[PDB]
RNA sequence: AAUAAAC
């Protein structure tokens, strides 16, 4: 009934991609979008992408593209979102937000004409010279934005009821020259199928329709008719040479309005179905079927084709710049994009939803290219099964945490690009060496003659020092004072002079022995930044030090007019700075609530917030805070993140550049992460495992990355409880890591884990196959995982049915002739130990035979102290066409410990097959029902009972067409039909009978179901071929239902993306279940089942959150959440439009609460549990 | 890893596992010639009498039951529960193959019915 | 006779086993987007594994134009048939013949699966329910059976005293409308077999009822011409709309699962379509058969393309948008086409003669040379 | 047993 859908993983895998002045008109931009979430990219010269940007929409992008407007100093965007949404948004200084200039609402009923189902997306274009914009809006009509107070009223032009009859629209492009801007179009008047060429043979045309934007008239100039059969987009050839090239399935066109049609063949399959005057292509056999091209120069053009090959076509010019012959080459082969960009002269973004997105580089060999690889954006592709599974080296200083200790494993990408993907989404790290150290709350450790030398610690009476390096052990001289306290310990100069500061005292030291001292009001903390040390004390007073050579400090006071107290300071230099007017700053916090950043070799006020602990978005020129940090982070400590700690409330600024103060703001980013002497909890560290950027310390602590991509990266370490102190540390037998204090006063030496990468959002190591992962499967028992692949070969025979036996028939055909693609199927098997796949232990199929389900079945045993084994089950059934009658094979499989073969230890394990006999039609899904293995053969469901050797049936029914998902739990089994249904079962198992409880009566087409679980309510999660979310739920008493046969959904949810992943797992709510999924766009989401009381006072936050606040493109989150219409019971609140209710600042997140009639401490009590019960995995 | 481990549910006792034990409002069927083929057997019979015999929407056994019908391996029975066949699926009950009593050897090799000498 | 004792050879039946598609389908789903992601089917008989259901290619209709022949499905008694369905899980053909016999025919190897005595006369109309549970049959006398799903005779009565036409129900399984051959369609409740109210005013014998899938209309036929189409109401019985469309004797009248379209033919060798929202004006109309067009069958998941019956035993594929047909068969159907059902999965059709047969039709294979008798 | 074997 009443839950949240949250989300715990950013989407991943562009599809979109161009490269415009994003932010302005100096530098160029990298500008992706994927489903719902547009990134933008600058590029540092080795070469790497670097983030700029990220914006997330509530809807998902359907088309893109840029103008420049008159007079405007960026360049617009053009976002089309689903059911005809045109969006102009344009970047905005000031603010580091986007400004939405124009919206455009275009769905119309009298627009469909008649069809309910659409089918075709709406495809935006613009002009090379930027005179106006196109729209085809429903495949059926045209929208043109006129330009030139900047824009001018559109206008639809109806496209079936001009000239020429268009009625299927397949591209359209704009044309280059043409003082008009004249649009080409793509289409079929007499639409035929591939597979019916003998009554239609060809029909593709095209219309360049000259477009008056004064006169609003349009006339057809340059028509042609007789086309190839399949032609694919239209592609506008550029200025000098003009024209259009044509990109069919098996040819090659290139057309003008002045020149005869010249056009190309590229494989030998346009014998008998195609009567265009084709040409033959030498030295070439290959196929533009999903090709992406762009035009590098001018008269070039890179084809990135399906297979990831990438072509260079040079169109060969004569004299009269027409077109006389084509030529090809066989470049380097890259990954299987969705898009394709020429960003500067020599790169080449690919972008790609399966597969790495990645940018090229490519130079001419001494006309002819070769490619190289500069850099690649890490895709979690589409994830199309992933198991929940157990990861290995797990220390024994954490091994009795009450919680499980869990990670999945995600069969992502596709193809050459198919991959697994080890997901992860904390940090546990490895514990080489404990102590236990009471009393001592502070540490540091600092560098003495890179590593550290000493940690020095705390009490609240005395000082401990350790001595590093062989062994790590108590130091007893001189040196320190240990006759107190050290509010500070840190390096001065650089790594070749140290400073402590006792609550009296201020100490140098040039390595143990003491250099000098000088006396001082508790001092509560310091600020050791580059060459100067400012000390504060407990009043509100500031001192400020200096090195200078004779090296001894020297006391320079800061002049300020304290007009209230400072309670807190930062310092913080520029090594590759924006702080423009290695400099160094003064970040100073008064009690009155303001913020003051000071230059530091004067002191004269800089910048100054006036309204400061609140919590603004953006800050600008002109409570009881505790801890203030400035610190750089990324590639030469390029870009600064402002760190504060108001209120038991995390809150971090960007920063970015904006026009005799600073001139820069600082942009608040979101957050999942709540704090509910003078100890510091913002910890900087530079070089651990590579990494830089700080450790939050506190209840929750919190791992704060930034690497060279300058994407900021949040990981929690929820292992070990709350942490104290933290430093970081390195030694001989520790390298590179870290050190921090438990809450129980255990000092513990550490190494984070190597085989992760903690630069993603989730800490994830990509495993790559180079075949297609269908399905994963954890094994409890001897611990590994077995995935079902399959590699493409070429097929070669063809099978028949003679009434006797099989007869194959042999392809022969010309040399010149691709082949049809063969897929062989094995099942690996994957060690967690080390993610190599086991030798000698892989399973192949027939030649024929297709695995359509994995799954770890649970049959009962007369073995085990138990009754389960957690056996492994395939069903696999053998695609030979539809003139051959489809039969399946059940395969048994579980994996026994062997004795290992000698120099590799991970050939200990290898599959028995149990079972493996060929069943009575095809095996679509399996299931395990208090260990009886439930199959379905074709319109039956089986339910097998497993001997000692054999599979015995016990019942059955008669189900609907093609079930394909079943899961189930206690006798009670959840099926899912193609387009029928889900058809929930029951087995009583005193009789053998099988039995049909109730059914959705509605036609839907199921990609996968789960089991939502509340205390007693248990739910049925199904997810819709339209990126849906619903919950049927079995209701007897209920009228509106019939007596026990029809189910009722309750919860209905648009996610924007397809699911097909499911998994349950217990939250951290006395009974309830976190049932998550992992969205097909590769993101990650949740559903947290809650209560109906806590429900409707957050239904009253969002019904305010989304009038109230400007959405990102002017969208409408509830309509983007509505069902399928992108009749509706909705009752799953929208967890990542509650999230915005905690970016608010405390102002403005109280008038919320007033407006809806509560006080703000409970809604944050309402949400941030929704938080903390989700830190699994 | 394999949620039976994770999210362990055997201690819960659902409102769907306890509403078809008692039946919760079951509507008794129209149209008294009925079968409903796929219906869950009824524990009401099985320990006391639940009274609407025939007009029952859930099943009703008797052991009286010896082999399996040829009918109901397809889905037509007209007979319904008072067939004097056994309608559960095991493949040892079947009756014998017409044709080997008859005309010597089957033709296809798939035969489900029971073959003997 | 045939007693199912007399033995026989084995053979391998021909077969149009969608399995392969779908399992296909499922595959490309995941790494799909749209149809504008998946790889094209090249014209060549080495590509037969990459052909996915109608649910796979959504545009590009032209799929399901099943101009493919199979299999001639026809009795030994040899009896025209009038109606034939489909079993909604496409498990098998019911076929409804002259002598009320219904030979249920295999659905994916077409053999033969039993034969009935339903009703004493030629069976006229045939509807399943909107789930798996029953199906009405009405027939020349006047009765209306139910069935269940094992083909088993449940409740019967008597609707009219002349022949019911057609049958066709609510939006949910509770109240069905018979119209017969003395110009009442009458409403019926499910449970009770009461007759609820009476449509009178047609003015002639009307041979062809279909309820709208959502707003609750009664849209009715006519053999007579000044009334020839009649809008109704089922809970008022108040005629809602007459509609002047065609010359004479409509034969079906149809609407979509979309529910904004009437579709309309009639004995003037026209079909017509109409918006139910806007009846003054007139969507597209459709010339191309020869003879009377007598039967329509709109397509399951392709919304926007039917199949149509000739009396001359043409058949006609149209798809609207296009002012000429997809693609048809003249001359090739033997005999008058009285009605034609589509597979669930909308990948096979079937006919109905007013010969003894019945023909399955499927779509073409990729590559192969149309030059059979039925097309070339 | 009620058409399991009805190219
Ligand atoms: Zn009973
Ligand atoms: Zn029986
Ligand atoms: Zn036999």
């Amino acid at each position: 009934m009443y839950a949240v859908y949250k989300q715990a993983h950013p989407p991943t895998g562009l599809e979109f991609s161009m490269y415009c002045n994003f932010f302005n008109n100096s530098e160029r931009n990298l500008v992706v979008a994927g489903t719902s979430q547009l990134y933008v990219y600058r590029l540092n010269r080795r070469e790497k992408l670097e983030l700029a940007a990220s914006f997330s929409f509530f809807g998902n992008v359907m088309s893109m593209a840029s103008v420049q407007l008159a007079g405007a100093k960026r360049d617009a965007l053009l976002l089309s979102f689903k059911d005809a949404k045109l969006s102009v948004v344009e970047y905005d200084p000031g603010t580091h937000d986007l400004k939405t200039l124009s919206l455009h609402y275009f769905e119309e009923p009298e627009l469909r004409d008649g069809f309910v189902q659409n089918v075709h997306t709406p495809r935006v274009r613009v002009d090379p010279d930027g005179r106006c914009a196109a729209m085809l809006v429903y495949g059926t009509r045209l929208v043109v934005l006129p330009f030139r107070s900047s824009f001018l009223p559109s206008y639809i032009i109806d496209v079936r009821a001009l000239d020429e009859k268009l009625l299927n629209i397949i591209d359209l492009q704009f044309l280059h020259g043409y003082y008009e801007p004249t649009l080409l179009i793509l289409f079929e008047p007499n639409q035929t199928w591939p597979g019916r060429v003998a009554v239609r043979q060809d029909t593709c045309s095209i219309v360049a329709i000259s477009l008056n934007i004064t006169q609003k008239v349009h006339p057809v100039i340059w028509s042609l008719t007789s086309l190839p059969f399949d032609c694919t987009q239209a592609l506008a050839v550029p200025k000098p040479i003009g024209g259009v090239v044509v990109f069919a399935v098996n040819s090659l066109l290139y057309l003008n309005q002045s020149v005869p049609p010249y056009g190309v063949a590229l494989n030998s399959l346009t014998t008998g179905t195609t009567a265009f005057p084709l040409r033959t292509q030498e030295g070439v056999r290959i196929t533009l079927d999903c090709a992406q091209a762009t035009f590098i120069s001018y008269d070039k053009m890179v084809i990135s084709l399906k297979g990831g090959e990438i072509y260079v076509l040079t169109l060969i010019t004569d004299g009269m710049r027409s077109v006389r012959a084509f030529h090809f080459d066989k470049a380097a082969a890259s990954v299987l994009t969705t898009s394709m960009v020429t960003m500067e002269p020599g790169y080449l973004f690919l972008g790609s939803r399966l597969g790495n997105s990645l940018l090229l580089k490519y130079t001419e060999k001494l006309a002819t290219y070769s490619f190289e690889v500069c850099d690649s954006i890490l895709n979690i592709g589409p994830c199309a099964n992933a198991a929940v599974g157990e990861p290995a080296f797990l220390s024994e200083e954490f091994q009795n945490s009450p919680e499980p200790d869990l990670e999945i494993v995600v069969c992502s990408g596709h193809g050459k690009n198919g991959a697994l993907s080890v997901l992860q989404k904390s940090i546990r790290p490895q514990v080489v060496t404990t102590f236990e150290l009471p009393g001592c709350y502070d540490m540091w450790t600092v560098i003495a003659p890179r590593r550290h030398g000493f940690l020095i610690l705390s009490r609240e009476d005395s000082t401990m020092i350790l001595q590093t390096g062989q062994e790590i052990m108590e130091l007893d001289t001189s040196g320190f004072a240990t006759q107190g306290p050290t509010v500070f310990a840190g390096n001065i100069g650089d790594n070749r002079y140290i400073v402590q500061v006792s609550p009296l005292g201020i100490r140098l030291l040039e390595g143990v022995n003491q250099l000098h001292f000088i006396p001082v009001a508790p001092i509560v903390q310091c600020a050791v930044a580059d060459p100067y040390v400012v000390i504060m004390s407990a009043e509100g007073h500031v001192t400020m030090f200096l090195l200078k050579s004779d090296h001894r400090l020297a006391l320079h006071k800061p002049p300020l007019h304290h007009q209230s107290k400072v309670i807190t300071l930062c310092l913080y230099r520029d090594l590759s700075g924006m702080f423009t007017t290695p400099t160094h700053w003064c970040l100073l916090v008064r009690e009155n609530g303001t913020m003051e950043i000071y230059q530091l070799p004067d002191w004269r006020l800089v910048f100054l917030v006036k309204n400061f602990p609140v919590g603004q978005r953006v800050l600008v020129d002109s409570p009881l805070v505790k801890e203030v940090l400035l610190v750089a982070l990324g590639s030469r400590q390029s870009r600064p993140y402002l760190l504060v700690h108001v209120d038991q409330e995390l809150l971090i600024y960007e920063a970015f550049p904006h026009d005799g103060n600073l001139k820069v703001r600082f942009k608040k980013v979101p957050h999942n992460i709540n704090f509910r002497g003078r100890v510091a909890r913002f910890r900087y560290f530079e070089d651990i495992y590579g990494y830089s950027g700080v450790f939050i310390c506190g209840p929750s602590p919190h791992w704060l990355l930034v690497t060279g991509r300058g994407a900021l990266r949040l990981h929690p370490m929820a292992i070990d409880g709350p942490v104290d102190s933290f430093a970081p540390f390195h030694n001989v037998n520790c390298p590179r890591g870290f050190l921090y204090f438990n809450r129980q006063g255990e000092l513990r030496i550490s190494v984070l884990p190597a085989y992760l990468s903690y630069d993603a959002p989730w800490p994830v190591r990509k495993i790559p196959l180079r075949c297609t992962a269908h399905y994963v499967a954890y094994h409890v028992e001897s611990k590994v995982y077995a995935v079902a692949t399959s590699t493409n070969t070429p097929c070669a025979r063809i099978p028949r049915m003679t009434g006797e036996e099989k007869e194959f028939e042999t392809i022969e055909r010309d040399e010149r002739y691709i082949h049809p693609q063969q897929e062989a199927f094995s099942i690996q098997l994957i060690s967690p130990v080390s993610w190599e796949a086991i030798p000698n232990a892989r399973i192949e199929l027939q030649e024929w035979e297709h695995v359509t389900c994995m799954k770890t079945v649970s049959l009962r045993s007369e073995e085990t102290v138990s009754g389960l084994k957690g056996y492994v089950a395939a069903g696999t059934c053998l695609m030979q066409g539809e003139e051959v009658t489809c039969r399946g094979r059940i395969l048994i499989m579980d994996v026994i410990e062997v004795v290992p073969e000698p120099g590799q230890p991970l050939t200990k394990n290898k599959f028995k097959v149990l079972y493996e006999k060929e069943q009575k039609g095809p095996v679509t899904a399996l299931c395990h029902c208090n260990g009886h293995l439930v199959s379905a053969i074709g319109q039956k469901i089986f339910l097998w009972s497993l001997r000692a050797s054999e599979l015995t049936g016990m019942a059955f029914i008669d189900t609907q067409l093609y079930i394909h998902q079943m899961i189930s739990v206690k006798n009670f089994i959840l099926a899912a039909d193609v387009m029928k249904s889900i058809s929930l079962l029951r087995y009583q198992e005193e009789s053998k009978t099988l039995s049909l409880v109730s059914r959705d009566a509605k036609p839907l087409e199921v990609y996968s179901v789960d089991f939502m679980v509340d205390n007693a309510q248990l739910g049925f999660l199904v997810s819709d071929r339209d990126r849906n979310l619903m919950v049927y739920m079995y209701l007897p008493e209920a009228k509106e239902s019939f007596g026990g046969m029809r189910l009722l959904r309750r919860a209905d949810f648009h996610v924007g993306a397809h699911v097909n992943t499911f998994w349950r797992t217990p939250c951290r709510w006395e009974n309830k279940h976190i049932t998550w999924f992992a969205t097909l766009d590769g993101g990650i989401g949740l559903l947290l089942p809650m209560q109906e009381k806590t429900y409707r006072r957050l239904l009253m936050l969002q019904n305010a959150l989304t009038t109230m606040l400007p959405h990102h493109a002017g969208l409408n989150p509830r309509a983007f959440r509505m069902l399928h219409v992108d009749n509706a019971v909705r009752n799953v609140l929208d967890g990542e439009l509650l999230n915005r209710y905690l970016y608010l600042s405390t102002m403005e997140r109280s008038e919320l609460a007033k407006k809806i009639g509560t006080t703000p401490d409970i809604i944050l009590d309402d949400l941030l549990e929704t938080d903390r019960v989700t830190a699994h995995f | 890893g394999m949620q039976e481990i994770i999210a362990s549910v055997d201690h819960i006792k659902f409102d769907l596992e306890i509403a078809v034990e008692q039946q919760l409002g079951a509507q008794p069927l129209p149209f008294p010639g009925m079968d409903k083929s796929g219906a869950a057997v009824c524990e009401f019979f099985l320990k006391a009498a639940c009274g609407k015999g025939g007009m029952c929407p859930f099943r009703h056994i008797s052991g009286e039951k010896t082999v399996v019908c040829k009918h109901w391996l397809r889905g037509l029975c007209k007979k319904g529960d008072q067939c004097e066949f056994l309608h559960e699926y095991d493949m040892t009950k079947m009756p014998e193959c017409y044709f080997y009593s008859k005309f010597g050897e089957c033709s296809n090799k798939e035969c489900p019915f029971l073959h003997i000498d | 006779t045939f007693d199912g004792k007399r033995m026989r050879k084995a053979v391998n039946r021909k077969t149009i086993d969608y399995n392969p598609s779908v399992i296909k389908y499922l595959e490309n789903r995941i790494w799909q987007r749209d149809q504008r992601d998946m790889r094209a089917i090249q014209p060549d008989a080495g590509y037969y594994n990459d052909l996915v259901p109608p649910i796979g290619m959504l545009n590009n209709p032209m799929n399901a134009v099943t101009t493919k022949f199979v299999r001639t499905s026809t009795n030994k008694v040899k009896c025209p048939v009038f109606v034939v369905r489909w079993t909604p899980e496409g498990r098998r053909l019911v076929t409804g013949a002259s002598s009320g016999e219904f030979t249920l025919w295999n659905g994916l190897t077409f053999n033969f699966e039993t034969i009935l005595q339903a009703h004493d006369s030629p069976v006229r109309a045939m509807t399943w329910s909107h789930n798996d549970m029953w199906m009405l049959t009405a027939d020349h006398g006047g009765y209306v059976k139910y069935w269940q799903s094992n083909m088993n005779n449940v409740k019967m009565f008597q609707a009219h005293k002349e022949a019911i036409r057609e049958a066709s129900f609510s939006p949910t399984d509770n109240k069905f409308a018979t119209c017969s051959d003395d110009g009442t369609v009458r409403i019926w409740d499910f449970l009770r077999c009461h007759e609820e109210r009476i449509l009178r005013g047609h003015g002639a014998d009307v041979k062809c009822v279909d309820w709208h899938p959502t707003k609750g209309l009664v849209v009715s036929g006519s053999k007579d011409s000044q009334q020839p189409i009649k809008f109704w109401d089922p809970k008022t019985g108040q005629s809602l709309a007459t509609l002047h469309a065609h010359k004479n004797t409509v034969m079906e009248v149809k609407l979509n699962l979309n529910g904004n379209w009437l579709l309309t033919a009639s004995r003037d060798h026209l079909c017509k379509l109409f918006d139910i929202r806007n009846l003054k004006e007139e969507l597209q109309v459709f010339r191309g058969h020869k003879k009377e067009a007598t039967a329509v069958a709109w397509h399951p998941v392709h919304e926007g393309l039917f199949a149509s019956g000739g009396s001359d035993g043409s058949l006609l594929f149209w798809h609207v948008g296009v002012e000429k047909e997809v693609g048809g068969m003249e001359m090739a159907h033997e005999g008058m086409i009285w009605s034609l059902a589509w597979h669930p999965l909308g990948h096979i059709l079937c006919s109905g003669s007013n010969d003894h047969t019945s023909k399955f039709w499927t779509r073409n294979r990729p590559g192969d040379k149309m030059r059979d008798r039925y097309n070339l």
